[PDB]
């Protein structure tokens, strides 16, 4: 019955509900050197 | 095109580019993304409904009705055809346009 | 029309009007500023 | 000729003992000491 | 839709309707177009009015109707800018400017 | 009919001003 | 401003601070307006 | 407490939190920067 | 064996595409570059068990190959 | 059959541009909670000024 406001709406699903629990899931946006 | 979009902006705001046509070009992009988002945004006004709830609008119709009643506010009226200050009016939009 | 003015830091939404329409809302725009400034509807702590 | 063309950089750099060279990589065992790592970065 | 009703209540319903439609307008860059429903335009010789009183809501929101009376005081004797009639009124509630 | 009975409940809210002038009301038929 | 003409980042002045803050977002709805944290600044003045 | 029970509205911003670090995006125009981007870039 | 490629969240159906792959110098470890802006590792299944985890099934002499 | 340009003349009859178009596939309909909503706003006007 909430609505969901524009900047909360999520298009897509997190990459664990498309990938399961036993990929682990790398997100490496910034430099570690 | 977009991360090109976006380098540029970055760069025109530190403000390492002179470039006339730079500016230009990168204007036009940020227009193109910022009217795709607002499209975006009023299509999903539309298909999620309004997102202020009727219990929301109520409690701020009846705040307002409320607040405007304590400073006895006469509501305004539709110009009639004498009002004296029509010309006034008239000649001060006419002076700022 | 739409169109934005370039700041180099933030950019500014300019829109353009039909000019009758232009005079129609700046005389509306007036009458409702002196009316309601008349009626006394903005408590002081509006601004500018 | 050219600017760029010109000579530059004329010895070539060889992988040094302990920079991984070829004799080193078939002694060494990559296998266990890659699950070993693996099995280090899962602990964390 | 809410401006729409909110504004019915300062002015006559031909203001308030005419105020309301010409929100509603098609927005269009070059060879974009899209309709605004949702947005309020900014570029209307009114704006500034329509954003004055949309705004006192949320001062109304943000104050509440007691408080907001007290620093406005009557509304046939206001109080001065940044003034209270009298320190009773004055140190009664966090809230002083 | 009920389009005609929309009309007339549309046309009688056109005629209805601001709420703070405190006029009459006409309640409206159902449908 | 050269620091010690800043604010002091003291527990209890960050914490009244940031309680202001939280009391007077929570005063208003999110599907009309919100208060971002990186636009807001509570300035505290206290014993400190 | 006497200064917030006038009020009409509470606990407005009450499950709300920062921002989903872990989601990576495939798609430019809905990731979190180009949001950012936009919300910083036009006004 | 036969695997499909499945996308990151913000990816399209389209999307999905393999463009460079290696194996690590083991072997035990295949990386893959795909037409997804991601890089995926695959490792065999450690239980083994051919009993378990049989490959796909092998139907000879249907016919000779054309040619 | 472009929308924006094209080199030579080559006329296209109105009925073949307007076929090349995604407008039907994008559905215009409304939100159930916009007839709640309105109906709400209204209630509560009659409501006041009574």
């Amino acid at each position: 019955n909430a609505v969901v406001l524009h900047e909360d709406k999520q298009y897509y699903p997190s990459a664990e509900e498309v990938y399961g629990s036993n990929v682990d899931i790398m997100v490496q946006e910034q430099d570690t050197q | 095109w977009t991360s090109v979009a976006h380098f540029n902006r970055e760069r025109i705001r530190r403000g390492a580019t002179v470039d006339k046509t730079v500016a230009k070009k990168n204007l036009g992009r940020l227009t193109r993304l910022w009217l795709k988002a607002e499209q975006e945004r009023q299509h999903n006004y539309l298909k999620d409904g309004p997102y202020v709830t009727a219990d929301e609008a109520v409690a701020i119709y009846t705040t307002f009705v409320h607040w405007l009643e304590s400073r006895r506010f006469q509501p305004i009226p539709f110009p009639p055809l004498s009002y004296k200050h029509d010309t006034k009016l008239l000649v001060l939009a006419l002076e700022r346009l | 029309g739409i169109e934005f003015m370039d700041m180099y830091s933030h950019l500014i939404p300019v829109y353009s009007v039909d000019p009758m329409e232009k005079i129609c809302d700046a005389y509306l725009d007036q009458y409702l500023w002196f009316e309601a400034d008349r009626r006394h509807l903005f408590p002081s702590w509006v601004k500018p | 000729t050219s600017s760029r063309a010109l000579p530059a950089h004329l010895k070539l750099k060889y992988r040094q003992e302990s920079q991984g060279t070829e004799e080193e990589v078939r002694k060494q065992d990559l296998r266990e000491a890659l699950l070993r790592a693996e099995a280090a970065h899962f602990a964390t | 839709t809410l401006l729409n009703r909110l504004m019915s209540l300062l002015m006559d319903t031909n203001l308030a309707s005419y105020a309301s439609a010409k929100n509603n307008v098609v927005l269009s860059y070059k060879d974009m177009s899209h309709t605004n429903s949702y947005g309020l335009v900014r570029g209307l010789q009114f704006s500034s009015f329509i954003w004055q009183f949309y705004g006192l809501v949320l001062d109304l929101l943000i104050l509440g109707l007691q408080r907001a009376t007290e620093i406005a005081g009557p509304a046939d004797a206001p109080n001065d800018f940044l003034h209270f009639k009298d320190q009773a009124t004055e140190t009664s509630h966090p809230i002083r400017l | 009919d009920s389009v005609t009975i929309e009309v007339r409940n549309q046309l009688m809210r056109n005629r209805e001003q601001s709420s703070l002038l405190g006029q009459e009301s006409i309640p409206l038929q159902p449908g | 401003w050269p620091r010690d003409a800043r604010m002091r980042l003291m527990k209890h002045d960050v914490n009244l601070g940031r309680a202001v803050f939280w009391e007077i977002r929570n005063r208003l709805p999110r599907s009309l307006t919100t208060l971002e944290w990186e636009d807001t600044f509570p300035s505290v003045y206290s014993k400190d | 407490r006497r200064w917030d029970e006038d009020v009409v509205f509470r606990n407005t911003h009450k499950g709300v939190d920062d921002t989903p670090r872990p989601g990576f995006v495939n798609d430019m125009l809905r990731s979190e920067f180009h949001k950012k981007f936009l919300a910083r870039f036009v006004d | 064996q036969e695997l499909q490629s499945v996308v990151q969240p913000g990816s399209l159906d389209s999307e999905a595409g393999i463009f460079a792959s290696s194996f690590d110098k083991t072997g035990l470890r295949l990386i893959t570059c795909e037409a997804d802006k991601s890089v995926k590792i695959y490792k065999q299944v450690d239980n083994a068990t051919p009993e378990t985890h049989p490959n796909l099934p092998w139907t000879p002499s249907n016919l000779r190959r054309r040619y | 059959i472009s929308n924006w340009k094209n080199p030579k003349g080559y006329t296209i009859p109105l009925d073949k541009r307007l076929a090349a178009d995604g407008r039907g596939l994008n559905d215009v309909e409304i939100n159930d909670g916009f007839a709640k909503f309105s109906e709400a706003l209204y209630t509560v006007e009659r409501q006041a000024r009574e």
